[PDB]
């Protein structure tokens, strides 16, 4: 299914903490729907945790 | 009169310069096409199999 | 070596054909549609 | 790395979104990602001095 | 010496639309095999 | 047989429009991360 890959991106990849769910953080879920598109790249988690980090500040920009 | 071949090589000229590598890529060399070569004309066959 | 490189240069080589295919779908989509709904005149 | 670059190794980065992969390529070196903008001479010259 | 019926002779063009279409997926099905059987070690 | 309603087409043209940008950067977004990752 999903749940189970989707929970490997945000837990054992993203190491995120669990009391951050999908509905407190839209942009996360935003990520996530391309993030699952690729099945490499999940030994540096550090690339995904600062894509989601420079995304967060992209969204908080004003202009 | 009659036309010499320099004649109309030089009037009909080139158009097609391409870069072509070394299978190491590790040299450029350019080549240039002359619509008046010789070779057009044989109408040959070309194909390359995988 | 040679045979990434090859693997580059070719996997770049259709990139831009299929967006000449798309562009061409998508022209067509769009004259067909707007044929459907209005007529030049 | 070793070979000049030709204009296709040179592949412009865009900050706004995604670019996982990019991230992912911080330590490799082949692929120079560089701003879409080109010093002019005079900002050039400035940066020499 | 109105819109239906012209809809008719786009289908007719949409048909080689499908035909270009299906030649465009052989391509690249093409490429593919041919890619995997060479340059892949 | 009577004139087909134009809207269902209209919405058709929009799915295929979006499938078609989707097509296009799909493709390119394939083909870049294949060069970053594998060719390098």
């Amino acid at each position: 299914k999903r749940d189970e890959k989707h929970r490997h991106v945000v837990n054992v990849v993203l190491e995120l903490p669990t009391e951050i769910s999908e509905a407190t953080h839209p942009v996360l879920a935003t990520m996530l729907s391309k993030y699952t598109r690729m099945s490499s790249l999940f030994n540096d988690k550090c690339a995904f945790k600062l894509d989601l980090l420079r995304m967060v500040a992209v969204s908080r920009t004003r202009r | 009169d009659e036309v010499a071949r320099t004649d109309e090589w030089k009037g009909a000229g080139v158009s097609r310069l391409r870069e072509v590598w070394d299978v190491q890529h590790r040299v450029r060399l350019r080549v240039l096409w002359y619509v008046n070569s010789f070779w057009r004309s044989r109408e040959l066959s070309y194909d390359d199999h995988e | 070596r040679v045979r990434k490189r090859y693997l580059r240069q070719e996997l770049r080589d259709l990139g831009h054909r299929v967006q000449t295919y798309c562009e061409d779908l998508e022209g067509r989509v769009s004259e067909a549609e707007a044929l459907l709904n209005q007529q030049c005149e | 790395d070793r070979q000049p670059l030709n204009p296709a190794n040179i592949e412009a980065r865009h900050h706004g979104v995604s670019d996982v992969p990019r991230l992912g390529a911080m330590d490799a070196d082949e692929p120079l990602f560089v701003d879409d903008y080109r010093a002019t001479d005079d900002e050039w010259t400035l940066q020499k001095v | 010496s109105v819109l239906t019926q012209n809809v008719l002779s786009a289908l007719e063009i949409l048909r080689l639309v499908r035909l270009d279409l299906r030649q465009l997926a052989q391509s690249v099905q093409d490429t593919i095999q041919h890619m995997r059987f060479l340059y892949l070690l």
